[PDB]
């Protein structure tokens, strides 16, 4: 008789978001995905409004972009928050994905890979639309990528063909660059329906990483207060970074127009690419460092199959939490190299950096865990 | 030689987080790129109807409008015609292309500076020093014809010559034209060429912080409301034995 | 599927809750206990990261000099 | 040994929406249109899209 | 004629004894690469080093001498 | 009935620290 | 073996589920073979262990712990589910080497 | 759009550089003549 | 073993129908 129950869309609501069983002692951290999904919002609202006054017209590209800046009331704003929430979005995605691999939510095995295919889209879209805006550093970087792209053999001519669409820079290429970051987001929000839809059947994991069934509560009105909190936080810091300091992570010499005769003295993405970075100033190959990067990638894939022990969170696990944070440790070190000249001693710094990130995921993490193993009696 | 100095912290009047623009020293560094600087730089992305509310008034910055003489270009006669400027016109260019800007001015192009502070490292300290710091060659470095050591420069060998000095202008506003007050003027000036959008940004900036400040403890007060009902629970294990 | 009433056989538990309307000195040696807990495993990667960054910073401004 | 058809996460959706739906055996070829209309709000998209991106 | 308050400042605070070492090292670079002709040695790091401790001095001490 | 209130105490309370250098304090030099 | 006692008492103290009062064997992750291990457990076992994790879940809702005096001590640790999961293994492994020939 | 269709390529130059149309402005800055090509399109009598 | 034949075959009766006035008919005169 009541209208949560027998109308069709009400029911679907109350199933997927209010009487959902959840366990009761998930930390902060349980927001932040949540606050990944309204930080997709955030980016779609301003991407209507890029939508309005951009012009995909190389001078008078960077032009509109200066209009936007000028002319159009709050269009300054829009875009702020639009660079700053890719920087948020970044944020968050980076410690949703330390959750994941913190507390033991990996052995969700199509839920992972779901969600490093929203990760690769993610990285696809960020780089990309900070190709759209057309500074030098955003041509120098595309023209870098680009050429490491044509370095494969024989698979990526037909690729700068189709990208770059003429013999040099054109009008071709920056239209199919809006376009690619025009749909992808899009793709990136199915992705993440299947991602809630492929979570919903297995229910959410607490920190302990036991079974919650005994202590599960609804959604609402717990943790829908929980997530309207963290989404106020979320927005005073954000905003804060767009009306206080609105370039202190943007570089910048991007605010120059492109000029392909002269060479910048320190090319740099943003910070959240550094790193990546750092394993293309860790090795001498173009092959091998396409290889380093999609793997170390895909190693966060590859993860859920080197789980060896015989308990799921790193809460009773004390070797493997040094072990993660010295894994957040030189993750740090390598987006801190990432942004410094390639001059001594920040190669053999970076080197030897990359080299123990590998190690300190693959082959390190399941010597700890059978030693976990062992110091309990379960190991032969 | 390649080793540099960044500019040192100036205590600026902007430089808090709540502190705006000196309008006054905006129109003066406005005056200050009129009457020397235009000569050789542009501001390809300022109009002179974002004078209007900051520097001057509706009818003044006009007048400015008729004191440059913008030139429009073709229509169908296909004369060239004579007109004079208005509001909706940009700052006048001074070269037609950049290999006469470095054909007339030694080599070097002098770009836009409406990015200047933005695209270089420090900001309006590091425009201040370059403009003021201007100094004697040392020994050993041995620079060409119309190049002038600066150390604030990449390569130490500016292209400029230095443009101020001793009563080199006047201010309508009865101000010394000194050195340091004409630099900080057209540093202050030239700050606002990147951002037109300062005291707006910090108007929202403090709307938000109260905002925020007032909103955040209700929402605080409400989750501890609807988990202090559950953090209240005692839980007992009894057993059959 | 996965609703209340199918969860698990939970047996012989009571559980007592207040009101939410009928209801610094605890809560301060609370947030102690846990950063004293936490601070061996937390810490010293990211002290060993500042030696390092201020490590290379000294390093790369004595090999700017040029004696 | 379970089927995959009814138990995925995702393909029972589409198989409750779209394989095993039960439909009137008698329907005329009226109701397709219906269908079509989906299809032709489709491509009506597609045009849009190469009527932004490129323009 | 304007006599500048920049001219005194940055010879007011020209006695601290980091400037005037700078600037005995600066006389001394002078003196060393003038008594030898053929080598390219330059003076450049301690005049950096003596513009950055004026620097730092001229920049605590300027802006509420200009209007 | 807040937030127009709230509205201009931001702004009042934003002229008060910022003295004698935004646009609307020299409306009696030139107008 | 001196050694071994006093780093595996110190690792036990240090592993942080005894002061949540959790036994060794609540603390694995439920697979298949340890939710089969699981199944076959006697009642009271069973009932001790779901009660110990419902302490354990609104223990850690609340960031707190247990007292010192009623943590779960190293000698009244008992292995309840190791064997019914040895024996879960010798089953699996035994059919995985029929399946194999 | 007459290359392939009526004339070849030579005679679509040929049919350009007949034409007169306006450019500029050069480094002087005028606003100059110039002989057409192909990218030039066809002339105004009266444009207003 | 058909695509190809398939272009071919429109296409030979598209200028089999309009023999005589596409460009290519008259490539002969204006080249
Ligand atoms: C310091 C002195 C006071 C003190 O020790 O307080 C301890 C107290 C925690 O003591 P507790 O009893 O263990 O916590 C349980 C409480 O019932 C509830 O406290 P809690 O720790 O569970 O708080 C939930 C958490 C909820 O936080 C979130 O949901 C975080 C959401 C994402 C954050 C931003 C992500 C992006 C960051 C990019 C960089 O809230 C906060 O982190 C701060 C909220 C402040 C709201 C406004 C208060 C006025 O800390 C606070 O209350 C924090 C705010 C006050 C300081
Ligand atoms: C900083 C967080 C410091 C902190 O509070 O650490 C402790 C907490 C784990 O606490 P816990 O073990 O649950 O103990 C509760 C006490 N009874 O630790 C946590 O909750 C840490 C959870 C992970 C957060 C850090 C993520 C770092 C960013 C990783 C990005 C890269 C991921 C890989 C990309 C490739
Ligand atoms: C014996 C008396 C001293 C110890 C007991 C007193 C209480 C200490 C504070 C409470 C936290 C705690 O127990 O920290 C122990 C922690 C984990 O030690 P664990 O990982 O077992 O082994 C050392 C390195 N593998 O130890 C550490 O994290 C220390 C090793 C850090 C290595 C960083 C690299
Ligand atoms: C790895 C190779 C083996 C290493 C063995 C030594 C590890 C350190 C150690 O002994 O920690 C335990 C600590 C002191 O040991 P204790 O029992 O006092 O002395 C007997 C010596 N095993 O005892 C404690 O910290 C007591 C903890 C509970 C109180
Ligand atoms: C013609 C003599 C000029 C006058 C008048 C002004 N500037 Fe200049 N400037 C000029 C040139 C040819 C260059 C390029 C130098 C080079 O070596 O290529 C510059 C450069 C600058 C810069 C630095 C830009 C950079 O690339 O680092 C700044 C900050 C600058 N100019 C500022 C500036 C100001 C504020 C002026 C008014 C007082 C001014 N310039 C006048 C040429 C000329
Ligand atoms: C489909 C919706 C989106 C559209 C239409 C869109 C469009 C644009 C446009 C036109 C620009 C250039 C203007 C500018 O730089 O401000 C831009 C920049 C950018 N976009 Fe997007 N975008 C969208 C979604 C996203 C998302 C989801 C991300 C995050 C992954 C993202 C990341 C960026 C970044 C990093 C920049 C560069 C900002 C800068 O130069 O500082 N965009 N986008
Ligand atoms: C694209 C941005 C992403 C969004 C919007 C998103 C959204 C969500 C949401 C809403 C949840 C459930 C609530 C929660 O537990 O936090 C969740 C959980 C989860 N996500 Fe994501 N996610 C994103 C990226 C990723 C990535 C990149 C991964 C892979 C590393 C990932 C893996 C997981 C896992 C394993 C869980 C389960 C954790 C748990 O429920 O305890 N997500 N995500």
């Amino acid at each position: 008789t009541n209208m949560r129950k027998t109308h069709p869309l009400f029911k679907i609501i109350n199933h997927s978001f209010i009487d959902l069983p959840a366990p009761s002692n998930i930390s902060s951290w349980w927001n932040f995905g949540s606050l990944l999904g309204v930080c997709l919002m955030v980016q779609i609202i301003t991407g209507l409004f890029l939508a309005m006054h951009y012009t995909s017209d190389t001078m008078t590209a960077f032009s509109s972009v200066t209009h936007i800046c000028r002319d159009v009331n709050y269009g300054w704003l829009i875009r702020y928050m639009h660079a700053n929430g890719a920087s948020m979005f970044f944020i968050c995605l980076f410690l949703h994905v330390g959750r994941g691999l913190y507390y033991g939510s990996y052995t969700f095995m199509e839920t992972w890979n779901i969600g490093v295919l929203l990760l690769f889209a993610v990285m696809a879209t960020a780089f990309m639309g900070y190709v759209l805006p057309w500074g030098q550093m955003s041509f120098w970087g595309a023209t870098v990528i680009t050429n490491l792209l044509s370095a494969i053999p024989y698979i990526g001519t037909t690729l700068v063909e189709w990208i770059w669409g003429g013999f040099s820079v054109d009008k071709a290429t920056l239209t199919r660059f809006f376009a690619f970051h025009f749909i992808l987001p899009f793709i990136i929000a199915a992705l993440a329906i299947v991602h809630l839809l492929f979570l919903h059947e297995t229910g959410s994991n607490n920190p302990t990483g036991l079974n919650s069934d005994a202590d599960k509560i609804p959604f609402h009105p717990y943790y829908t207060i929980k997530d309207i909190l963290g989404i106020l936080i979320m927005f005073l810091i954000l905003m804060t970074l767009v009306l206080f300091f609105p370039d202190m992570l943007g570089d910048p010499d991007n605010y120059m127009p492109a000029n392909p005769l002269n060479t910048p003295p320190h090319i740099k993405p943003e910070w959240y690419f550094l790193f990546a970075y750092a394993i293309l100033r860790s090795i001498p190959n173009k092959l091998g460092g396409v290889l380093a990067l999609i793997l170390s990638i895909l190693i966060l894939a590859l993860m859920p199959f080197l789980h060896t022990s015989k308990q799921r969170s790193l809460m009773f696990r004390p070797i493997t939490q040094i072990l993660y944070w010295i894994l957040v440790a030189n993750l740090l070190i390598l987006t801190w190299i990432g942004g410094q000249p390639v001059e001594h001693p920040f190669i053999i710094i970076g080197q030897l950096a990359s080299i123990s990130y590998f190690s300190i995921i693959l082959i390190l993490m399941p010597i700890s865990g059978i030693i976990e193993d062992k110091m309990l009696k379960l190991y032969p | 030689s390649d080793l540099e100095l960044h500019p040192p912290s100036y205590p600026w009047s902007h430089r808090g987080l709540l502190s705006s623009l000196d309008h006054t020293s905006i129109r003066r560094g406005f005056q200050v790129y009129k009457q020397v600087c235009s000569s050789c730089h542009s501001m390809d992305y300022v109009a002179y109807r974002h004078l209007v509310g900051v520097c001057y008034t509706e009818e003044e910055a006009k007048a400015l409008a008729e004191e440059v003489e913008v030139q429009d270009g073709p229509n169908d006669d296909g004369e060239m015609f004579m007109r004079p400027g208005k509001l909706s016109d940009y700052f006048p260019k001074p070269y037609p292309n950049p290999e006469a800007a470095r054909a007339a001015n030694n080599g070097a192009l002098p770009p836009d500076l409406s990015y200047i502070v933005r695209a270089r490292h420090g900001g309006e300290d590091y425009v201040f020093s370059l403009l003021t710091g201007y100094c004697e060659p040392p020994t050993g470095v041995s620079l060409r014809e119309g190049l002038y050591f600066n150390p604030y420069f990449p390569g130490q060998a500016i292209g400029m010559a230095p443009p101020i000095y001793t009563e080199v202008l006047e201010y309508d506003d009865g101000t010394p034209a000194t050195m340091s007050q004409v630099a900080k003027d057209v540093a202050t000036f030239l700050r606002w060429a990147s951002e037109p959008e300062h005291d707006h940004r910090k108007r929202m900036g403090l709307k938000m912080l109260l905002m925020m400040g007032l909103l955040l403890p209700l929402t605080y007060a409400m989750k501890r409301h609807k988990w202090s009902v559950l953090k209240s629970r005692k839980l007992a294990y009894r057993p059959p034995k | 599927g996965r609703e209340f009433g199918n969860l698990a056989r939970i047996r012989h538990v009571i559980s007592y809750s207040l009101s939410p309307f009928e209801q610094f000195s605890k809560g301060i040696p609370n947030v102690l206990r846990r950063t004293r807990e936490r601070i061996l495993r937390v810490a010293p990667p990211f002290v060993v990261v500042y030696l390092i960054y201020t490590w290379g910073n000294q390093e790369f401004e004595q090999s700017k000099r040029k004696n | 040994m379970t089927n995959m058809r009814k138990t995925h996460p995702l393909f029972k959706i589409i198989n409750h929406s779209f394989i095993d739906l039960p439909a009137p055996s008698n329907i005329s070829s009226w109701w397709n249109f219906g269908s079509l209309l989906g299809v032709c709000l489709m491509v009506q998209i597609i045009t849009g899209l190469f009527l932004a991106m490129h323009y | 004629e304007l006599v500048d308050p920049l001219t005194t400042v940055r010879e007011h605070c020209e006695q601290l004894e980091k400037c005037v070492k700078a600037r005995e090292r600066l006389e001394l670079c002078d003196n060393r690469v003038s008594s030898r002709s053929q080598t390219e040695e330059d003076c450049t790091e301690e005049l950096f080093d003596f513009l950055h401790a004026r620097d730092h001095c001229v920049a605590h001490k300027l802006f509420k001498n200009l209007k | 009935f807040f937030e127009r209130a709230f509205d201009q105490g931001a702004d009042a309370i934003y002229e008060h620290i910022n003295e004698g250098k935004l646009w609307k304090h020299i409306k009696h030099k030139y107008e | 073996s001196k050694w071994l006692d006093g780093f595996r008492k110190w690792y036990y103290n240090a592993a942080g589920f005894n002061k949540l009062g959790l036994m060794r064997d609540d603390t694995l992750h439920e697979t298949e073979d340890v939710k089969e291990a699981i199944r076959r457990l006697p009642e009271d076992l069973y009932n001790d262990r779901m009660f110990r994790i419902k302490r354990a879940l609104d223990l850690t809702m609340r960031h707190q712990i247990l007292p010192k005096d009623q943590w779960t001590k190293y000698e009244e640790d008992k292995f309840y589910l190791e064997p019914y999961l040895k024996e879960v293994i010798r089953e699996r492994k035994e059919r995985e080497e029929w399946a194999k020939k």
